[PDB]
């Protein structure tokens, strides 16, 4: 009941001091599927109020942990003190194939480990020496990135100069990234800062090179970090459809694939939030058009395959229908087995910048209803694409606070919650089935047809697990 | 046992000379002392070492991969009366925070075991011109509990003394750092001793000692030494011994009451150092 | 493709032929990958002594560190006080990381807030963030205490915690009597354990600095116990159990055992148990104060000895037989309580276990890492077991600590092949286990990558990992274990000998090849 | 366009009276100038405003929790010849950084549009006692492009001049900062001018002007004004006019060559200001020799 939700919101806000109350009220809203300009209902991408326990991360997380970290054959230096690189070492499951420590380096933590003397004198000389050491001990790395942590900009270091000098000296691509954590208000600005760094130091390397033989079916997967193998289970379908995937940005990605992307015919954007920046740039500079797609669940996947195929000739469209017919009996069997076990169950989600709206279709393919959703750092163009996907009178929350999330959950009483690691254990203690929707709870892939089977199996094992019937001691 | 003291004061008024003669006097009477220079000029130990310039920790640290690459042995040097000497040094001109450079050096001495269980005293010779958060770090980080301010009967030196007292007041409500007194380095101004005693009284402290001007100090320094070592019979030598004894027996450690600019000027006028201002001409010509 | 009744997750899904062909094409067509023979050549070179020398002369690059930053430790320390909310003044990204890091190790909620200083605070400081932050935090989460620490951004720009909090109170953002102890915790100084020490001394000074004239040493008849950075629930527990067993009055200062282990009974408890504010205020009135991990409690020790006037005993961490004996004897001496028959019997049971397993443990070689106190305690027990601690690595260790460990080693023939390394990381350790191969590695989850690396050289070069330390993210509930006291020694001994027997069973499981030694009894 | 200059020098040698007398000379000359006081212990606008002490940004910014509340006219005051004055406000004793206190001022001025091209000259008056990251912020943030060092014919003043020169050199290869010259504030010492000239030659610069000691300077000061205003016919007035003219036409902007302490001591010894040390006697007691 729209009234009941509006009332819930106001009740929850009562605990806040005046300033925080007025601000938070603008980030909470009752959905109206008719709205197309989300700003009329909710504001986003603003700073978080102090002391409220936001679930958000920083720009470094958005640049190092999200965009750059996954590029497998490059060495990424967490530049600054030891903290940042250690907490983010192998925490995100951006899968890849490689010989780690030899030609690939994703799971390792390279850092300049700033000590007090580095703060006093600056770390540019340390950076230069570090680079020579990286070159000596990891000769097969194909490029280096410098991910700035908070102190870099604060002490006035000039990492751009160091990168230029060492880059020319070693004939190596060295990318300075100003993703210090104090910039922006969340992981989002980190994405933008990272996209601009790729554009300015990597993307135009082959602008004058014509040795790449292109075909009219060349595409690039933009914005899929291959969580649990998500990109590979996406790539397989596109190629079965007759297309040729030249690059993957950036799950299991190589620096060469990135440098080859300007030669593709179409950029396929999955994560709009993190890579719409570089996508717009490629259209502007190379004339490459880009389109958004969704590989979550059979309905969205079939719709996406068909929309993508329509961009090419009839032969691709024919293969598209052959691929859809091949998998039809597989996902129908998944639905046949699991939908009756999940039919009608209600889910509340809270994620980053894409999935909060992107997974709705998959839940509906299993007869489930998303009664609440929100993003940690989405912008309003994200909410514009969200309201039409959510049901009337469902709850929306931007940069939700720990307190808010807990209170909304106690009132709404979802049958399942899909959020992050910092949220997981809170709700399990409340007896509410919980599934991690960032790390897929160490399961996955969830993208495509093969991913749908796993997703269904996972929602079922958790929601209907026998443990949820045992939280109350029988002598109570 | 071990008492941690810091000598704070404006530059250019003999503070380093007074600090080294105070220390030499304590070593002379049997105390174990360590001198840690915390002035970017790094001239707090030459008289004890009979040297032209002691290698600083900051200088050597900049050349190394990590500060732990340094060895106490190149940093700590034994001089007159066995007193141990160290110079923090500062970062290159224009780049670092001199204050953070000083904390880096002290943290190094701590880890390296430089503070022997033997030590009776440790004296930090710190710059007190501009009392910024940087130079106030030894206070904020409880590196020293007893602060002794060296000043003179002039405006700026006294102004510096009031600022240092302010620094102390800043951290007093959360730490044990306190003002043990003023040390007046005489510039031979007329009623100088009276003026500093008056300031001490207003600050709520004491003028622990009046160090008179004596040219024996310069004859000692041209030989790179303290008076205590150069001429122990000198009357000035006894001046430093009295200062030493009084610090050793000091029990007056307070949280000062900085005065206002007005209060300071009224004081400077009460002793002729400054004159009343005819505000009738303020803004005239011919 | 998927078979609905046997769904495959990433492993082994991607092993299917169609996925395998697809990955081969991705590589050949767009990765411009180095030839496999070149990759083998470099990999081999990375296992050599020549590479190890180059590796050890690094001066600027750090690879796979075995330490974290200060505030992580400040948050854990704060978490051990009643209804206390850890608050880190600075950038919020840090807080998302500290929580996540502890959430994965304890598999429990971890509450902590930030005051989200952003770019516009980088120039003029975060005084406003502190005012609004403390007010919003107290109002929203209702803690009875807010313990403040800092991120590197706040440290670099010089925000004065003391002044910022005083002003927040002076201006009415939080009650003047509301406890807000604080500590500067720069990530570029020491490590996470240093942050624990800083935060603890900060809380201790907040509740006792100004009221020392009211204290009388020994008046409350208790013994204070300061645990230090501790991530094993059984460690807080075994200490309280042994003291209660002895009838010794005590006070555990920073006790997070309840809040790191709440029951799943239908409600989320943000706060639970913990050291009370009254216990901190009363602490100076104890007979003495015992520090369980002295190598990372140096600042606390100076304050406890210098201000509380407690004659802090010179005791090593209570790990292993000798050190647990020493701890009990000292506690007995300070409290006047005798060591009871039950503890004497428990000791004898650990010794029995040592006599029963010594033949499999004798001469076994180990590489190990972790925090200073934990590492030296592990080293001491290994020596007691007749094992050889060959590669001892403590990234956040120091020169004085290394000398102490070198002395412990010199006191035993079993310490002859050991070398203690400080300032070195897990990439340095990786070279050591390739050039001077030990039988096992005792360390945290990051060690799994080293095991994987050694297996690649060959099954006969594989060095299996035995998980003891922090963090442990790839196994469940090991955070419930114990490493201190006789109980912890029994657990570690059991884990070590069974790790040896498991590997031996693996190597003798070859039908008609190595199974002649696949003994039913060992 | 606009010439952003900065006057650097140790404290206590009259640097601020020279800065203000210089600026007043540029004003009676017809130049639009703004003085940005960056000294904690030497108010740089007192003589231009006849005031006893000008309210500082930091000081008035406390009076509102933040600077985003201050008003250009509360901070920027105009005085003699129309030169505009603003005092950054030294670092709060014990907790502030002089470097952030400057950055504060620059931003407030830039955003209130008080840093536009209607100005012919901007002069940051900064203390050179310690040349740390904080006090070199006007150079680091590339706001001070022409540095003039006020010094004297004595050790500390000359040592500071060399210190500032070292700071200039550290940023010279990153931006346009340069040393315009040395300004010698006389102490009435014998051969002082020649000594500072020798120092300028070694540093690679020039001694742009020798400012004589003259009592009209003090008579003017107690009346809280410059000599240019107090007695424009005084001989000292023309001294400031000449220094002002030379700065306006100055074309010698260089990257200085700081000297070693040994060179500095040899110079002072060459002039007889520093006693020559008898090495054979170093470390010997009075009784031994
Ligand atoms: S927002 Fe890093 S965890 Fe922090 S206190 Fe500094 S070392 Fe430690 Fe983002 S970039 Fe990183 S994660 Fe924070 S620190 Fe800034
Ligand atoms: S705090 Fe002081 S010493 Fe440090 S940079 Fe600022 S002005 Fe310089
Ligand atoms: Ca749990
Ligand atoms: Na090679």
């Amino acid at each position: 009941s729209r009234e009941e939700v509006e009332s819930l919101i106001q009740e929850v806000l009562e605990v806040y001091p005046e300033k925080a109350r007025k601000d938070r009220n603008k980030h909470l809203a009752v959905n109206d599927p008719a709205v197309t300009q989300s700003k009329k209902c909710i504001i986003s991408n603003k700073k978080s109020q102090p002391g409220l326990m936001t679930i958000r991360g920083c720009a470094y997380a958005g640049s190092k942990g999200v965009v750059w970290g996954p590029i497998k054959d490059m060495i990424h230096i967490s530049h600054g003190p030891v903290g940042c690189g250690q907490y983010s070492r192998a925490g995100r499951r951006n899968y890849y194939i490689g010989t780690t420590g030899v030609n690939a380096f994703v799971t390792m933590n390279f850092t300049s480990d700033f000590q007090e003397k580095d703060i006093v004198f600056g770390g540019d000389k340390k950076l230069a020496k570090l680079i020579d050491e990286v070159e000596t001990l990891f000769p097969l790395n194909k490029g280096i990135s410098v991910q700035s942590e908070c102190p870099i900009g604060l002490i006035g270091d000039d990492i751009e100069s160091v990168s230029k000098v060492k880059g020319a000296e070693l004939s190596k691509t060295i990318v300075p990234v100003r993703c210090e954590g104090f910039r922006g208000v969340s992981q989002s600005l980190g994405h933008h800062i990272a996209n601009d760094a790729v554009r300015d130091w990597v993307l135009g390397k082959r602008d004058e090179d014509t040795t790449f033989a292109s075909t009219p079916y060349d595409v690039a997967i933009i914005g899929d970090y291959n969580i649990g193998g998500d990109a590979w289970s996406s790539r397989i379908l596109l190629e079965e459809m007759g297309l040729r995937c030249v690059a993957q940005w950036s799950g299991d990605g190589s620096i060469s694939e990135i440098e080859l992307t300007p030669k593709v015919k179409l950029n396929l954007v999955h994560c709009y939030r993190s890579m719409n920046y570089i996508s717009r740039h490629m259209e502007e500079k190379y004339g490459i058009p880009w389109m958004e797609y969704n590989f979550f669940g059979p309905t969205k996947t079939i719709e996406s395959l068909r929309a993508i195929a329509a961009k090419f000739d009839e032969s691709i469209q024919k293969k598209c229908e052959e691929v859809i017919a091949k998998y039809k009996p597989e996902w129908e069997a998944v639905v046949a087995k699991y939908r009756p076990r999940l039919e009608g169950k209600r889910v509340m989600l809270y994620i980053g910048g894409l999935r909060p709206r992107h997974v709705i279709g998959a839940y509906e393919d299993l007869g489930m209803e998303v009664v609440g959703t929100g993003y940690e750092f989405a912008h309003n163009d994200d909410y514009d694409r969200t309201m039409k996907e959510m049901g009337d009178s469902t709850l929306l929350y931007d940069d939700v606070t720990g307190y808010e999330f807990e209170e909304f959950v106690k009132r709404i009483k979802p049958d399942l919650i899909g959020s992050g690691i910092k949220e997981k254990f809170i709700f399990q203690k409340m007896g509410i089935p919980f599934r991690e929707m960032h790390s897929w709870d160490y399961s996955g892939p969830y993208h495509g047809f093969d991913g749908f089977a796993i997703f269904a199996r996972d929602m079922d094992m958790t929601l209907n697990n026998p443990c949820w019937k045992k939280l109350q001691a029988p002598w109570e | 046992a071990m008492r941690q003291c810091a000598i704070y004061g404006k530059g250019g008024i003999g503070k380093s000379t007074t600090t080294q003669n105070l220390v030499a006097a304590l070593a002379e009477m049997g105390k174990k002392v360590m001198i840690v220079g915390c002035d970017p000029k790094a001239d707090s130990t030459r008289l004890i070492l009979h040297s032209k310039a002691q290698n600083t920790i900051m200088e050597m640290a900049a050349e190394a991969g990590t500060v732990e690459d340094l060895e106490l042995e190149d940093v700590l040097k034994a001089g007159y009366g066995g007193v141990k000497c160290v110079e923090s040094g500062g970062p290159e001109p224009g780049v670092g925070c001199a204050g953070r450079g000083v904390i880096t050096a002290i943290n190094f001495l701590e880890e390296e075991g430089a503070y022997e269980d033997d030590l009776d005293f440790v004296f930090y010779d710190v710059l007190g011109d501009v009392v910024c958060g940087g130079f106030a770090m030894p206070i904020r980080e409880n590196k020293a509990q007893e602060i002794y301010i060296v000043c003179s009967g002039e405006m700026m030196a006294m102004y510096a003394a009031n600022n240092i007292s302010k620094g102390i007041v800043k951290y007093a409500n959360s730490g044990s750092v306190r003002l043990g007194g003023l040390i007046c380095n005489s510039r031979n101004t007329d009623r100088e001793d009276e003026l500093i005693i008056a300031l001490a009284n207003k600050l709520g402290t004491q003028m622990i000692h009046f160090v008179p001007r004596d040219n024996v100090v310069q004859r000692a320094e041209i030989r790179r030494m303290t008076v205590i070592e150069y001429d122990p019979k000198a009357k000035q030598a006894d001046e430093y011994r009295a200062l030493a004894r009084k610090v050793v027996d000091n029990k007056l450690l307070v949280i000062p009451n900085p005065i206002t600019m007005d209060e300071l000027e009224e004081l400077l006028m009460e002793f002729g150092i400054m004159e009343v201002e005819d505000e009738s001409i303020v803004g005239k010509t011919a | 493709s998927q078979q609905v009744d046997k769904i495959k997750a990433s492993y082994p899904l991607f092993l299917d032929q169609d996925y395998k062909d697809m990955l081969a094409k991705k590589r050949d067509g767009f990765e411009e990958k180095y030839p496999q023979d070149k990759i083998d050549e470099v990999f081999q070179w990375t296992t050599t002594k020549e590479y190890q020398e180059l590796n050890f002369q690094r001066e600027a690059l750090t690879v796979n560190p075995a330490k974290a930053c200060q505030p992580l430790g400040a948050v854990l320390c704060a978490l051990g006080f009643e209804k206390t909310m850890p608050y880190v003044h600075g950038s919020q990204g840090c807080v998302a990381y500290f929580r996540s890091y502890f959430n994965r190790h304890f598999r429990e909620p971890v509450s902590c807030v930030s005051d989200s200083m952003t770019e516009d605070a980088a120039v003029f400081g975060g005084q406003q963030n502190m005012k609004d932050g403390l007010q919003n935090c107290k109002a929203t989460y209702k803690p009875d205490m807010i313990a403040v620490s800092t991120t590197c951004m706040a440290e670099v720009i010089g925000d004065d915690l003391n002044a910022f909090i005083n002003n927040s109170k002076k201006e009415g953002f939080i009650p003047d009597e509301f406890p807000v102890p604080f500590a500067h915790t720069p990530s570029f100084v020491g490590s996470h354990v240093t942050g624990w020490d800083n935060m603890f001394e900060g809380i201790a000074r907040y509740f006792t600095l100004k009221s020392m004239d009211d204290k009388v040493v020994g008046s409350n008849k208790k013994i204070n116990i300061v645990p230090g950075f501790e991530t094993y629930l059984g460690n807080f527990r075994v200490i309280k159990r042994m003291l209660s067993e002895m009838g010794v009055g005590y006070s555990l200062l920073s006790d997070p055992e309840e809040v790191l282990d709440t029951p799943a009974d239908g409600q989320f408890r943000m706060y639970a148990g913990g050291t009370t504010q009254e216990e901190m205020k009363d602490a100076p009135n104890a007979l003495n104060t015992v520090l369980l991990q002295p190598w990372h409690l140096e600042k606390t020790k100076k304050f406890v000895e210098g201000t509380w006037k407690h004659e802090v005993p010179k005791l090593n961490i209570p790990m292993g037989l000798d050190w647990t004996d020493e701890f009990l004897m000292k506690v007995s001496e300070i409290s006047g309580q005798p060591i009871p028959a039950s503890l004497t019997k428990e000791r004898g049971r650990l010794v029995d276990m040592m006599t029963d397993s010594h033949t499999w443990l004798h001469g076994k070689r180990f590489a190990l890492w972790g925090d200073p106190d934990f590492v030296m305690g592990l080293v001491k027990f290994l020596l007691e077991l007749g094992c050889e601690p060959v590669h001892i690595l403590c990234h956040n260790g120091n020169k004085r600590w290394k000398k102490a460990v070198d002395a412990i080693l010199a006191a035993s023939p079993y310490g002859k092949n050991a070398t203690v390394y400080i300032g070195k990381d897990l990439w340095h350790l990786r070279s050591l286990v390739f050039t001077d191969k030990p039988d096992f590695m005792i360390g945290n989850s990051y060690g799994k990558f080293i095991q994987r690396d050694t297996l690649h050289k060959g099954k006969e070069f594989e060095v299996p990992l035995i998980r003891i330390g922090f963090p442990i993210f790839d196994r469940h509930h090991l955070h419930r274990s114990t490493t201190l006291g006789y109980e912890g020694a029994m657990q570690i001994l059991t884990t070590l000998v069974n790790s040896i027997l498991e590997r031996l069973d693996e190597e003798t499981r070859g039908m008609q090849a190595t199974d002649y030694n696949h003994d039913l009894v060992r």
